[PDB]
C-alpha cells in the first residue's frame, strides 16, 4: 500500500552496487562456474594421463583400498583343489612346482555393455558350472547371511581344466585350456551351453599350452600360447589352420601380450624363459600363410636391477601384460623385480620405466615375490590385480599417476589358501557403481571384497569423466 | 538452492539486477542497462549451471522492449564467441574437447530451430561463402577419425564424439537451415551431404538419411 | 503482516546492511580466503548472510513487480 | 513450401553428378544414396517444365548409369559391387514404377502416376526388353549348372533383414532374376493402359 514511497525509497539504484560487488567477485565466480558441471573433465583427464606417463613415482604398502564384507563358509564349493589325477597329472603337477604354469580355476562372463553376470567354476571331475552372481553383488551387508548361489547350468568338459578366459570383448564366448587341448563354449542367456567347438593346436611332443588369449578389441580372434610357439587363429573362417604361427629362435616362451600402434595394427610382445623382451608387428609378411615366423627384435632395457647375467635378464622372466587403459606394458622377472614401461607407439621403444619395488608387511622377506597373473578390473581404471610366482599371494596394485598403491590382500584365517582371483564392476541396489572382489581358496570358502570408493575411485570421479 | 555458495551469491545478484530494472526510477534504469546487458551476456557466455542462464537471460528480454532486439543481441554475443573459438581451434590445428564441440553443437542448433534467417545473416556476414560450413564439417570428421574404431580399445578417456546421432542430427540440421535462407553455397553442401552419407558407419549414414527426410 | 508496511523499513535496513556486508566481502584478506576454497570462517557466512539479505529483496520486489 | 520446393529441385541435380562415384562403393553401402531421392521424388509434380526437365534428365542419368546398350552380359552373373549397384538402381526404378497416383472418383483410366509413366515411356525407349532377354540367355547356363540391423525398407523388408542380417546381398542371383522377370509386366501392363504408347514388340 506504499508503492509510490517505495520507489522513491528505491531511486536510489543498487545495480550500480550490484555491479561493483559482482566485478570484482567475478575473479572467483568465473573459475567456480567453470568448475561448475562436467566442464574440463576431459582436459582433466587427459593432463592426468599424462602425468601418470611423466612423473616418477614410488610403491607404498596399504589396506583401506580393499575392504572385505562378506565370507562364505567351508565347503560352499566341491573339489575345488585339483587332484591332478590323471596321466598329465605328474606333468601338471611338475610344472606348478616348477610355476611354469599357473591354474586359473574360475572366471567371469561379463561385458561393459552387456548383462550378464556369469560366474564359471571348474571341477577336477572335469565339468564347469556355470552360476548367478546377482544375490551375491546385490548383497552388501557385513553380516554372517548364508550365501545362496543359483546353479545356472554345468557343463562336462572332456580334459582336464587348467586355465578359464572369457571372452572381454563379448561375454558369450568362453575358453577352456588344459595341458594339450582347447574348448570354445558359446553360452545362451540362461548359462546353457548353445555351442561347442574344440580347437585343434597340433601339438609336438614336450610343448604344453600356456594359455589362450583373445586378442583385445577382437572377437573370433583366438591367440594359443604354448612353452615353445603361438599361434593365432579367427573363429569367424578357421579352427584348423592359424592365420599367425610365431616361434622363438632361442629359450623357451614365458608370456604374451598384445597393444596395437598409432595406426591400430596389433604388436605382440612376447617375454622368454632367457629374460629377453620380444616384439613383432604382424601382418601379411608375419601371417601363417608364408610359414611360421621366428621372432627377432629384443626390447633394450638398461637397469641396474636389469643386468644381463649367463645369458638370462634377472634369471628370467615371469610375466608381460601391458594395459590397454593405461597405454603402458607391465613385466616381471624370476628374481622378482616389476617394471611398468611407457612405450613409444611408432618407434616400440620405451620412452619411460617405472619401478615396483613390493614390500611386505613383515621385515624379514627382503626381495619381492615374483608378479604373474596380471588383471584388470574392467570400467575400473588403475586397479590391477597379480598373484606371487612363489607364494600364490593376491597383490591389488593402483598405478597413481604420482605413486603405486599395493595392497596384500590376507584372509583370516589363514588356513584358506587363496587359489584363485576375480574382480568384477557392477551395479548396486542403490544403483551406485561398486567394484567387487571374489577369492576362491583351497578349501572352497568364497571371500567377498569391495573397492574403497574414497580410495579407489579417483578415475571414477565426475571432475575426470565425461558425462 | 543446494548448489555452490559462489553460483547462489550470483543468483541473488541477478534476481536483485531485475529488482533494480523492475522498482527503480526509469533513468537509473537507462544508465546502467549498457552494463548490466554487457555482464549478462558475458555471464551467458561463459559455461555455468542452467539457472543462472535462465535468469539471465530473463533479465536481458525484460531489459529490451523488442523480443528481436533482445534475441539478436544474444545471437550475436554466442555466435561470435563460437565463430572466435573454432576460428583459434581450426588455426592453431588442436583437437576441439568434445564437451565445447557438443556445447557448440546444441547452440547453433537452438539457434537454426528458432531463427534460422538470423543465423545465417551472423555467421555468413563478413567480420568464399560458407567457409563456416566447411570448416565446421571438417571439425566433425577429424573428430571422427579420432575416436577409436573399437570402444574396447579407447582407454579410460574417449577420444572423439560419444553421441554420434544427436551431433550429426544437429549437423544436418544446422545445412538444412542455411540451405533454406542462403542458396550459393548449396554447391558445397550436397557434397559434405553426400560424404555423410557414404561413411562405413551405418549409424551416421542412415542417420543423416532419416534427418533428410525428417527435415525436408 | 497486513498490507506489507515492514517492507517500508526492513527493505531500508537490508539497503545498508548487504552494503555493510560488501564492507567485508571486499577486503584483500577475505578474497583471497574466497580464493583458497575453505568453507570455515566468517566469509563463507557472511556471503551467505548477503544471499539471504537480498533474497528478501527478491521476495519484495517480485511482489511489487506483480502488483501491477 | 516453395523455397523447400527449390531445395530439393537443386539438390536432386546435385546429386546427379555424383551419381557415377558409386560405381565402386558397394551395394550394401549405397542404399541410403536412393533412398533419399525417393522422398526427394515426393511432391513430384510433373507439370512445371523445370521440374519435367529434371526428370527426364535424371532418367536419362540412371538409364545410362545402367548402360543397357554394352550387351556385354557374362559378367552380371558373378557377385561384383558394380553388379550390386546395378541391382539397387533397378530396383529404385521399380519402386517408382510400382508408386501410383491415387486418383480422385473420376472414371478416367488416364490417371495414372506420372513418375511411372514417364519412368515407362523411358524405359521403353531405351529398350529394356532386350537386356532382359539377354540377362535370362546368360543366366539360364548358372541355374542349369546349379542343379541391430539399420531399417532397410522400402528397398528389402524388415522381415529380410532379420533373417538374413549377415548379408541382405547373399541371393544375388535370385534378386536379379526376380527384378528382371517382374521389370516387363509393369511396363507391359502400364503400356497396355495407356493408349498413346504403342505396345512393345515380342516375338517367340
Amino acid at each position: 500500500g506504499c508503492r509510490e514511497e517505495l520507489q522513491n525509497q528505491a531511486n536510489f539504484s543498487f545495480a550500480p552496487l550490484v555491479l561493483d560487488m559482482l566485478n570484482f567477485l567475478m575473479d572467483a565466480i568465473q573459475t567456480n562456474f567453470q568448475q561448475a558441471s562436467a566442464v574440463g573433465s576431459s582436459s582433466r583427464a587427459q593432463q592426468a594421463l599424462s602425468e601418470l606417463h611423466t612423473v616418477e613415482k614410488a610403491v607404498e604398502m596399504t589396506d583401506q583400498l580393499m575392504v572385505p564384507t562378506l565370507g562364505s563358509q567351508e565347503g560352499a564349493f566341491e573339489n575345488v583343489r585339483m587332484n591332478y589325477s590323471g596321466d598329465q597329472g605328474q606333468t601338471i603337477r611338475q610344472l606348478i612346482s616348477a610355476h611354469v604354469l599357473r591354474r586359473v580355476a574360475m572366471c567371469v562372463l561379463s561385458s561393459p555393455h552387456g548383462r550378464r553376470q556369469h560366474l564359471a567354476v571348474s571341477h577336477e571331475k572335469g565339468k564347469i558350472t556355470v552360476l548367478q552372481l546377482s544375490a551375491l553383488l546385490k548383497q552388501a551387508d557385513s553380516s554372517k547371511r548364508k550365501l545362496t548361489l543359483t546353479r545356472l547350468a554345468s557343463a562336462p568338459v572332456p580334459f582336464t581344466v587348467l586355465s578359464l578366459t572369457g571372452n572381454p570383448c563379448k561375454e558369450d564366448y568362453l575358453a577352456v585350456c588344459g595341458l594339450k587341448d582347447c574348448h570354445v563354449l558359446t553360452f545362451s542367456s540362461s548359462g546353457s551351453v548353445s555351442d561347442h567347438l574344440v580347437l585343434h593346436p597340433q601339438l609336438a611332443t614336450g610343448n604344453f599350452i600356456i594359455k589362450a588369449v583373445w586378442l583385445p578389441g577382437s572377437q573370433t580372434e583366438l591367440a594359443i600360447v604354448t612353452a615353445d610357439f603361438v599361434k593365432i587363429y579367427d573363429l569367424c573362417v578357421d579352427a584348423l589352420s592359424p592365420t599367425f604361427y610365431f616361434l622363438l629362435p632361442s629359450s623357451k616362451i614365458r608370456d604374451v601380450t598384445f597393444l596395437f600402434n598409432e595406426e591400430g595394427k596389433n604388436i605382440i610382445v612376447i617375454m622368454s624363459s632367457a629374460g629377453y623382451i620380444y616384439t613383432q608387428l604382424m601382418e601379411e609378411a608375419s601371417s601363417a600363410q608364408q610359414g611360421p615366423f621366428y621372432v627377432t627384435n629384443v626390447l633394450e632395457i638398461n637397469h641396474e636391477d636389469l643386468k644381463d647375467s649367463n645369458s638370462q635378464v634377472a634369471g628370467g622372466g615371469v610375466s608381460v601384460y601391458y594395459s590397454h587403459v593405461l597405454q603402458m606394458l607391465f613385466f616381471s622377472y624370476c628374481q622378482g623385480k616389476s617394471f611398468a614401461a611407457t612405450i613409444s607407439r611408432t618407434t616400440l621403444e620405451v620412452l619411460q620405466l617405472f619401478p615396483i619395488n613390493i614390500k611386505s608387511s613383515n621385515g624379514g622377506s627382503k626381495t619381492s615375490p615374483a608378479l604373474c597373473q596380471w588383471s584388470e578390473v574392467m570400467n575400473h581404471p588403475g586397479l590391477v590385480c597379480c598373484v606371487q610366482q612363489t607364494t600364490g599371494v593376491p597383490l591389488v596394485v593402483m598405478v597413481k599417476p604420482d605413486t603405486f598403491l599395493i595392497q596384500e590382500i590376507k584372509t583370516l584365517p589363514a588356513k584358506a589358501k587363496i587359489q584363485d582371483m576375480v574382480a568384477i564392476r557392477h551395479t548396486a541396489c542403490n544403483e551406485q557403481q561398486r567394484t567387487t572382489m571374489i577369492l576362491l581358496c583351497e578349501d572352497g570358502s568364497l571371500r567377498i571384497y569391495m573397492a574403497n570408493v574414497e580410495n579407489t575411485s579417483y578415475w571414477l570421479q565426475p571432475s575426470l569423466q565425461p558425462s | 538452492t543446494s548448489g555452490t555458495v559462489l553460483e547462489r551469491l550470483v543468483v541473488s545478484s541477478l534476481e536483485a539486477l531485475e529488482s533494480c530494472f523492475a522498482v527503480g526510477p526509469i533513468i537509473e534504469k537507462e544508465r546502467n542497462k549498457n552494463a548490466a546487458q554487457e555482464l549478462a551476456t558475458l555471464l551467458l557466455s561463459l559455461p555455468a549451471p542452467a539457472s543462472v542462464q535462465q535468469q539471465s537471460k530473463s533479465l536481458l528480454a525484460s531489459l529490451h522492449t523488442s523480443r528481436s532486439a533482445y534475441h539478436s543481441h544474444k545471437d550475436q554475443a554466442l555466435l561470435s564467441k563460437a565463430v572466435q573459438c573454432l576460428n583459434t581451434s581450426s588455426k592453431e590445428g588442436k583437437d576441439l574437447d568434445p564437451e565445447v564441440f557438443q556445447r557448440l553443437v546444441i547452440t547453433a542448433r537452438s539457434i537454426a530451430i528458432m531463427r534460422p534467417n538470423n543465423l545465417v545473416h551472423f555467421t555468413e556476414s563478413k567480420l568464399d561463402c560458407c567457409s563456416f560450413i566447411t570448416q565446421l564439417v571438417n571439425h566433425f570428421w577429424k573428430l571422427h577419425a579420432s575416436k577409436p574404431k573399437n570402444a574396447f580399445l579407447a582407454p579410460a578417456c574417449l577420444p572423439g564424439l560419444t553421441h554420434i546421432e544427436a551431433t550429426v542430427n544437429a549437423l544436418v540440421d544446422i545445412i538444412h537451415g542455411y540451405c533454406t535462407c542462403e542458396l550459393d553455397c548449396i554447391n558445397t553442401a550436397s557434397k559434405i551431404y553426400m560424404q555423410m552419407l557414404l561413411c562405413p558407419d551405418p549409424a551416421v549414414s542412415f542417420s543423416c538419411k532419416q534427418a533428410l527426410i525428417r527435415v525436408l | 503482516a497486513g498490507q506489507g508496511a515492514g517492507h517500508l523499513q526492513l527493505h531500508n535496513a537490508a539497503v545498508d546492511w548487504l552494503s555493510r556486508c560488501k564492507k567485508y566481502l571486499s577486503q584483500k584478506n577475505v578474497v583471497e580466503k574466497l580464493n583458497a576454497n575453505v568453507m570455515h570462517g566468517k566469509h563463507v557466512m557472511i556471503l551467505e548472510c548477503t544471499c539471504h539479505i537480498m533474497s528478501y529483496l527478491a521476495d519484495v520486489t517480485n511482489a511489487l513487480s506483480q502488483s501491477n | 513450401s516453395n523455397r523447400l520446393h527449390m531445395v530439393r529441385l537443386m539438390l536432386l541435380e546435385r546429386l546427379l553428378q555424383t551419381l557415377p562415384q558409386l560405381r565402386n562403393v558397394g551395394g550394401v553401402r549405397a542404399i541410403p544414396y536412393m533412398q533419399v531421392i525417393l522422398m526427394l521424388t515426393t511432391d513430384l509434380d510433373g507439370e512445371d517444365e523445370k521440374d519435367k526437365g529434371a526428370l527426364d534428365n535424371l532418367l536419362s542419368q540412371l538409364i545410362a548409369e545402367l548402360g543397357m546398350d554394352k550387351k556385354d552380359v557374362s559378367k552380371k552373373n558373378e557377385r561384383s559391387a558394380l553388379n550390386e549397384v546395378h541391382l539397387v538402381v533397378m530396383r529404385l526404378l521399380s519402386v517408382f514404377m510400382s508408386r501410383t497416383k491415387s486418383g480422385s472418383k473420376s472414371s478416367i483410366c488416364e490417371s495414372s502416376s506420372l513418375i511411372s509413366s514417364a519412368t515407362a515411356a523411358a524405359l521403353l525407349s531405351s529398350g529394356a526388353v532386350d537386356y532382359c532377354l539377354h540377362v535370362l540367355k546368360s543366366l539360364l547356363e548358372y541355374w542349369k549348372s546349379q542343379q541391430s540391423p539399420p531399417d532397410m525398407s522400402p528397398f528389402f523388408l524388415r522381415q529380410y533383414v532379420k533373417g538374413h542380417a549377415a548379408d541382405v546381398f547373399e541371393a544375388y542371383t535370385q534378386l536379379l532374376t526376380e527384378m528382371v522377370l517382374r521389370l516387363p509386366y509393369q511396363i507391359k501392363k502400364i503400356t497396355d493402359t495407356n493408349s498413346r504408347i504403342p505396345p512393345p514388340v515380342f516375338d517367340h
